[PDB]
């Protein structure tokens, strides 16, 4: 789809607003929000996976997020 | 439920394409045959179509000279003749069969379109 | 000859005491059923319906804007109000000016205002949703006799259709010649209706989940709605724009229809036109053989001629199917067929069409038989006029069992702890499996919701990593196993 | 080659008439037998399907026989609706086509 | 948009080829390769901060590719 | 000023004149007339025969 | 970019790797729409058509 | 007996019809009229103008 690879990082913004910059600022984070919601079992298994795998809890959290992240991306 | 096309009168060295209209049953459940009768000669087997799958088969004395096709948008089947002659004259009929490789009970059949070499 | 040529065919075997067999019927595929002295059968899911469905929601895909109104107050002020922003078929949304004496304001401040327009919707997708007790399930029931199963317009005396029904799950199809088959079906235990909505576009329809029709950000109707003019989050459907701080505009964003086809990619296509036809989906079935029987069991061998009028053609599923007409007499005869070696010392195949027969001198029939990995050869009739006919199979018996393995994975991958019961007589090792399949099935399906092949492939990858990096050898195996079926779910999945 | 079949019938009203359609072992005797009825200015009927079964709307007076290695169609009763060009279509296996008979006209007296 | 929400994950698939099964299949690996050919000073980075943060080889790696995955996906 | 196009993206579209040809198994692939043009859109695939 | 009464400034490359059909706008027939298969289905739900 | 062609391969061809299209630069892609007929062999290059 094109809307899976938006206009953001393109580094020609201005001073105007942008297309849906009020809309658009927080809809990644909202639905990585609602994804986890509705899916407490891979959080679980995500937090698991990164205590097992990180050393120190800055490697622990960072990989924890990535993997919450990175779920519903690429679904 | 077969309704063929309209009349055609030609000249020789040209092509024709017969059209066949089947409905939605008969074009995915049945294979459809182009069998043409010359004018006071018996039948003809030309070739067939399962339209559904469209690969298409021919006698063999048509191979080269008969091109067989099915509009799956329109439900249509086609058949168009290369290199008309004077023998070529003769009344075409598209017939609705299974599409099994040992039945071909015709209990369907259109209404002939007569393909006229001449000039009038 | 529908169910040979399908290559989702699967041929079940045996039956417990009572003469019944657990079988899973997939609308595309085909089982194949043989027992020790029952004639073979074919059983097809061709036909899944649900009726009387009921909406819950018309999402939206296409709107538009008619009646922009806004309204301002100068700095200092507070907000301002428009009558439109009670109104349920209008959007709103509250911004700031920049405002002076050039405006019109007179004290140099930041404004609030807030602009309105209609929202009225073109386009909109239909979420029904169907009662579990209102599906109906159609199974064919063929003999799979060497007999043509006819051509259409005159008789229909082969194939039987059974419907099922939640309701009445338990029906019996009377073969003609074969006694009669009990099917005891449980429809309830299929794709669970409950929890699917029948999602229907312009000319399309896809099953989908229903939490994730709940959760789609586009503006809905409750279903109950013969008006509209109520639709809920008029706010995804719209854009408002301040360029600066001087004008505040509002459009819409264009028809979603792509974007929701985008959506749907995972989701079963289903038939929504002409009724509701689902042609996906399962069918757990038990099949009494108890009231079914061979066919002209008391008849005597033909001791005539056959021909082949149809060479020996290969099926892809290791039998070979060869066309036989008779010339002989006594037409209602035995067919003696035997797959032997060359020196006809040994029996090396089986032919699944048990107790094949001739109804008709002239009638053509075709013999279904499973001949040997190596070299083969068909023998048909009697010393005079035998026919022995050759045949070469590729395969081998450890392919063979390798293929036969990988197709009971890929069951356990799309029927997870249903593939238990796909040829089950009972038995205490299928019990006490299919019970740990559905433990193992309840925790992997809560830890892996939601995601993708992907990430299912990366997950056992690490998965594994951590148990062939692991101290306890135990902890170590458990590991690298739930990382290998991880992985082979990962490969295998979205299809 | 092509199934052979007699060019001239003829029979009497109230009797009972056959046409015989004699093929080779991969035009007959291995392949269905399938006989039309194609009267002047019509589109050919097809009388009789598979191996002589009477589909229905061919009357149970039309009926057909089939050989080892030729085919025949059976009247019950005769009139001058019998009165046609008859061909017998089967599929060849070496030819590899639908091949029908050569024609047959049923001439039926009483003129 | 809609399309963020593609009904991968949800179970409920049986023996028929789902709706454009095909194309999601890979096109989402497509978009995070188009996405590192088009910035690789980002990938770059990733790389450096995935080696900096992770302290074995496998943390290294692990990290790289969620980084990697989540750039493009983010928004 | 004086804009030029670069390029011509198509959003929405409609399909007609669809078509099936099929060679079963074994003796290659199929051929359809309407693969020659470019103005079709064209796929492969197997089907049980 | 111009789409149905609307424009937008957008970066060159991010507009060349739009994974739509497309024409070179050299183009006059406007028929041989290149990359059509982002916008086109094609269905074999049990490998029995297409 | 009965063979079934598998395949056809040309050993011998000939070009006819042969035409050009160019495009300045930074204006994208020249389009040709044959390149939508598969039966035109095409190639893309760039030539400094
Ligand atoms: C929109 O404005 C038109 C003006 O012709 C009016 O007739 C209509 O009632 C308005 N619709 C509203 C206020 O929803
Ligand atoms: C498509 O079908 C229409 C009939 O609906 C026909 O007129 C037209 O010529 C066809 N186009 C092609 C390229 O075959
Ligand atoms: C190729 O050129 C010849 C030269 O006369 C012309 O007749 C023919 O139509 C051309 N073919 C095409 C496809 O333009």
């Amino acid at each position: 789809s094109v809307a899976l690879v938006p206009h953001v990082g393109m580094g020609l913004e201005t001073r105007t607003e942008t297309w849906m910059s009020s809309e658009g600022a927080w809809k990644h984070a909202q639905r990585i929000e609602t994804w986890v919601l509705r899916h407490p079992g891979f959080t679980i298994m995500a937090a698991i996976l990164a205590y097992t795998i990180g050393t120190t809890y800055f490697q622990r959290v960072l990989i924890f997020i990535l993997l919450t992240a990175v779920a519903p991306s690429m679904t | 439920q077969l309704v063929e096309s309209g009349a055609e009168v030609k000249k020789p060295g040209s092509s024709v394409k017969v059209s066949c209209k089947a409905s939605g049953g008969t074009f995915n459940n049945y294979a459809i045959s182009w069998v043409r009768q010359a004018p006071g000669q018996g039948l003809e087997w030309m070739g067939g179509i399962i339209p559904i799958f469209g690969g298409a088969n021919y006698a063999q004395k048509f191979q080269g000279r008969v091109t067989i096709t099915a509009d799956r948008s329109t439900s249509t089947v086609y058949m168009e003749l290369s290199g008309l002659r004077s023998e070529d004259t003769a009344v075409y009929y598209c017939a609705r069969r299974p599409q099994s490789i040992f039945d071909w009970n015709f209990d369907l059949w259109g209404r002939g379109t007569l393909v006229t070499v001449s000039s009038a | 000859m529908r169910c040979i040529g399908i290559s989702n065919r699967d041929f079940v075997e045996g039956v417990s005491g009572g003469s019944w067999v657990d079988i899973v019927l997939e609308h595309g595929s085909c089982v194949t059923t043989m027992a020790k002295n029952k004639p073979t059968l074919d059983f097809e899911l061709i036909k899944t319906e649900a009726k009387h469905p009921a909406t819950l929601r018309k999402y939206c895909i296409e709107a538009k804007l008619t009646n922009t109104t806004t309204a301002s107050r100068c700095p200092t002020q507070g907000e301002p109000s428009l009558n439109e922003e009670q109104d349920k078929r209008f959007v709103c949304k509250h911004s700031m000016v920049d405002r002076g004496w050039g405006n019109g304001c007179g004290l140099f401040g930041k404004g609030g205002i807030v602009t309105c327009a209609m929202f009225t919707c073109k386009k909109n997708m239909e979420g029904k949703i169907v009662q579990p007790e209102n599906l109906e399930y159609t199974i064919v029931i063929t003999p799979h006799s060497g007999e043509e199963n006819a051509v259409g317009q005159d008789t229909g005396k082969h194939g039987k259709e059974i419907k099922v029904t939640p309701q009445s799950s338990i029906t019996e199809a009377e073969l003609t010649g074969y006694g009669t088959v009990t099917m005891e079906c449980s429809p309830r235990t299929g794709l669970d209706f409950n929890e699917m909505v029948l999602l229907q576009m312009e000319n399309k329809a896809w099953l989908v989940h229903r939490q994730w029709f709940l959760d789609l950000p586009l503006p809905w109707l409750p279903g109950a709605d013969t008006q509209g003019s109520n639709w809920i989050q008029k706010e995804t459907l719209v854009t408002f724009k301040n360029p600066h701080a001087k004008k505040q505009d509002v459009v819409v964003l264009g028809s979603q229809e792509g974007a929701m086809h985008t959506a749907l990619t995972g989701a079963t296509e289903i038939q929504m036109s002409s009724g509701n036809l689902l042609f996906t989906g399962h069918l757990k079935c038990r099949l009494r053989m108890d009231k079914l029987q061979l066919k002209g069991m008391s008849y005597s061998m033909c001791t005539g001629k056959f021909k082949v009028v149809k060479e020996i053609a290969e099926t892809q599923h290791g039998t070979i199917v060869i066309r036989v007409q008779y010339e002989g007499d006594g037409s209602p005869c035995k067919i003696p067929f035997e797959i032997m070696d060359l020196e006809k010392r040994h029996v090396l195949g089986r032919l699944i069409t048990v107790n094949p027969i001739v109804t008709e001198k002239d009638s053509p029939v075709n013999i279904e038989a499973e001949p040997p990995f190596g070299d083969s050869y068909i023998i048909i009739g009697v010393e005079p006029g035998q026919l022995k006919l050759s045949w070469f199979k590729k395969g081998s018996s450890i392919g063979q069992m390798f293929e036969t393995t990988m197709r009971g994975a890929k069951r356990m991958a799309i029927l997870g702890d249903t593939a238990w019961d796909f040829g089950s007589l009972g038995g205490v090792f299928t019990s006490i499996g299919k019970a740990l399949h559905q433990v193992f099935g309840a925790i992997y399906g809560a830890a892996f919701s939601g995601v993708s092949w992907t990430m299912k492939i990366l997950i056992g990858v690490v998965i594994t990593w951590i148990g062939m990096n692991s101290r306890s050898t135990s902890l170590s195996v458990s590991l690298v196993l739930v990382g290998v079926v991880t992985l082979y779910l990962g490969v295998m999945v979205q299809a | 080659s092509v199934l052979t079949q007699p060019p001239s019938a003829s029979g009497t009203p109230g009797q009972r008439v056959t046409i015989s359609c004699s093929g080779s072992s991969s035009n007959v005797g291995s392949n269905y037998v399938y006989w039309y009825q194609q009267l002047p200015g019509t589109a050919p009927k097809l009388l009789i399907y598979r191996n002589n079964r009477r589909p229905s709307g061919v009357p149970d007076r039309f009926s057909g026989s089939k050989s080892g290695t030729s085919a025949s169609l059976a009247i019950s009763g005769l009139r001058s609706e019998d009165e046609a060009d008859y061909y017998c279509a089967t599929w060849d296996d070496s030819l590899s086509g639908l091949v029908f008979g050569g024609g047959t006209k049923l001439t039926v007296l009483g003129q």
